[PDB]
RNA sequence: GUGCUCGCUUCGGCAGCACAUAUACUAAAAUUGGAACGAUACAGAGAAGAUUAGCAUGGCCCCUGCGCAAGGAUGACACGCUCGUGAAGCGUU
């Protein structure tokens, strides 16, 4: 009769670079027990700020325990290291973690993980980060590098949609047309985005990543000789030999500047496959980028 | 039929959870819930049920026994090894855990390195059946110097006249007559030297009668001079032979 | 915006100086999910004859109450564990 979820009261929120904005001087507001968590339904310390000039006054949505558990932002619900949905990262690494959906089991599991984290060092996304050591499979290809500030854009003025926004240019909300309501990208359940179940953004990025054969190769009839284009005279056979020395023993390494192709062949099929996958539009040696294909 | 089976499983799980919540300390509800989950081929659900029951009361022998038997009845051998390691490290004085761990790692496991694991039990000074089973296990693995060290530690840890007689019989059966004579001499020098047990002297006289009848007659005369009716019977047997 | 210039110099203004320096859960909304328990219907008041006073005990069951009080049908809910068959280990033959 004396078990309940403890209230998470802590400073220093864990946010992305994009949602934090671009100004080095940010004015910041904190409520001690302002709102509830959007997932585990516990009260938590709510942080609110304006990321920039014409932004939305973004505020934290989920509690710090859930965000430390899934290694995501407290507002964007995207991964801190890569800026991806957690469904995409779970498809990349491991999807056997899961979480309960019924509220009593969810509160019990969250209390157990909170006690485990509080008995730990304090800032560690459990052993899942231990399963996150293997990386750069395909997630680095579609990961953003620039801060996408267009998701800090303000909301659409509903009075302007009906054509009755009497504020005009004084209205801070957007006086532009919204997205298509018939589009299935516009559903976006928050619990579905947190749990990584049927998120349409994750499905669209998985379909986009599946159409980019950056690790396919294998266009030769059991021949290890593959041609990497884009090398030219800038990349010589020494860089190809240094790249193939990690795979073991190389059968042949050569570079031809007449066709600007590096011919790489290995005595092992697995080493030649790894050398073709590493050089398929992802290898840069001596200032020259190589794309692997049949030769 | 799938929806009816799901409703039946939901009703059975609701009644099992209500029986758990009504009386938490009654472990038979936990055992029945875990066996019903194992009968529906849900290994991880029954493992979670058993882990919850061990969190409720870890001192029960039957919870560990049933959860290790459920791990061993399936193909989860390493899970059963982890379960037995936890059961040994929490409850070392329960010999049934040791016996079933050694039968699991000896018959099904067939690993000789489990004998090194068995040496962990030899840190705990168990009852004499553990020493006898380890003697017979080292004989089944065809080791006699190791079994000599085992029986020497058995004599040092649990000294008894029957233990010294078993050491003499094991040294005689392993074709080490000089070691058997030295063990009989050490047993005469230490075990009942002033207590006058008059039973290790009879075994030494029997070993000498197997070896040389003059030393057997001398041992029978020394036993008759040191002393019962059995010593007089042994002296009459030595005089008749 | 106010006030003043060893101003430019018209008498209007420019220029400079000084003061004044960061509101908003930013909506007059669009949305979204939860529901009093009233109508009907299901429904039917503990203790081995009947009519019944009750106090508890347990917790992912609550309500009225300012309650460490008292009520809510005792607030409701909360029963079935002495011989053989095999297997393993131990000692004798
Ligand atoms: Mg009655
Ligand atoms: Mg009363
Ligand atoms: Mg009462
Ligand atoms: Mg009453
Ligand atoms: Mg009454
Ligand atoms: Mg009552
Ligand atoms: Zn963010
Ligand atoms: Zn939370
Ligand atoms: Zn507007």
């Amino acid at each position: 009769t004396y078990n309940r979820q403890n209230w998470e009261d802590a400073d220093f929120p864990i946010l992305c670079q994009t949602c934090l904005g671009e100004n080095p001087y940010i004015r910041m507001t904190k409520e001690k027990y302002g709102k509830e968590c959007k997932i585990c339904a516990r009260p938590f310390t709510v942080f609110r700020w304006c990321p920039g000039v014409r932004m939305r006054f973004k505020k934290t949505e989920v509690c710090q325990t859930c965000s430390k558990l899934k290694n995501v932002c407290q507002t964007c619900l995207l991964d801190l290291e890569y800026g991806l949905p957690i469904q995409v990262r779970d498809a990349g690494l491991s999807f056997k973690d899961d979480m309960p959906k019924s509220d009593v089991n969810k509160e019990y599991y969250t209390q157990n993980m909170e006690r485990e984290i509080s008995n730990s060092d304090g800032t560690r996304p459990v052993g899942m980060l231990g399963k996150a050591t293997s990386t750069s499979d395909m997630l680095l290809k579609l990961a953003r590098t620039t801060p996408y500030y267009k998701r800090n854009r303000p909301h659409i003025c509903s009075f302007w949609v009906k054509g009755e926004c009497k504020r005009g240019e004084e209205c801070p909300y957007r006086h532009e047309k919204p997205t298509d309501p018939d589009d299935p990208l516009a559903d976006q359940n928050i619990k579905d985005r947190y749990y990584g179940i049927n998120d349409p953004v994750a499905d669209k990025l998985l379909k986009r990543a599946s159409t980019m054969p950056r690790l396919d190769p294998p266009e030769d009839k059991t021949i290890t000789t593959l041609y990497v284009g884009g090398l030219g005279d800038t990349i010589t056979e020494t860089d190809l030999r240094n790249h193939f020395y990690q795979f073991g023993e190389i059968r042949t390494i050569t570079v031809v500047q007449r066709q600007q192709c590096a011919f790489i062949q290995f005595a092992t099929r697995q080493a030649a496959e790894v050398a073709a996958e590493k050089s398929f539009n992802k290898l840069i040696v001596n200032g020259r980028r190589l794309n692997v294909k049949w030769g | 039929d799938e929806e009816e089976l799901n409703d039946y499983k939901l009703r059975k799980r609701k009644t099992f959870e209500d029986n758990i919540r009504k009386n938490r300390t009654v472990i038979s509800n936990w055992i029945k819930y875990a066996q019903w989950e194992e009968s529906l081929k849900e290994i991880q659900r029954a493992r979670s049920i058993y882990e919850r029951a061990l969190d409720v009361d870890y001192r029960n022998i039957t919870l560990w026994l049933k959860y290790a038997e459920m791990e061993m009845k399936n193909r989860q051998v390493n899970h059963a090894r982890n379960i037995w390691d936890r059961a040994i490290t929490t409850l070392p004085r329960v010999n049934q855990f040791w016996y079933k761990y050694t039968y699991m790692e000896e018959m099904l496991g067939n690993v000789a390195g489990a004998r090194q694991v068995f040496e962990r039990w030899m840190e705990w000074q168990p009852e004499e059946q553990a020493w006898h089973s380890y003697i017979n296990f080292e004989l089944r693995y065809k080791e006699v110097d190791r079994a000599r060290t085992i029986y020497e530690r058995f004599v040092l840890v649990h000294p008894d006249v029957k233990n010294w007689i078993k050491y003499a019989r094991f040294e005689e059966k392993h074709a080490y007559f000089a070691h058997a004579r030295k063990v009989y001499e050490r047993a005469v020098e230490f075990f009942g030297d002033e207590h006058m047990d008059e039973h290790l002297y009879v075994a030494f006289a029997k070993f000498e009668e197997n070896q040389k009848e003059f030393e057997r007659v001398r041992v029978i005369y020394k036993y008759a001079l040191d002393r019962a009716q059995e010593l007089f019977k042994n002296y009459t047997i030595f005089e008749k032979k």
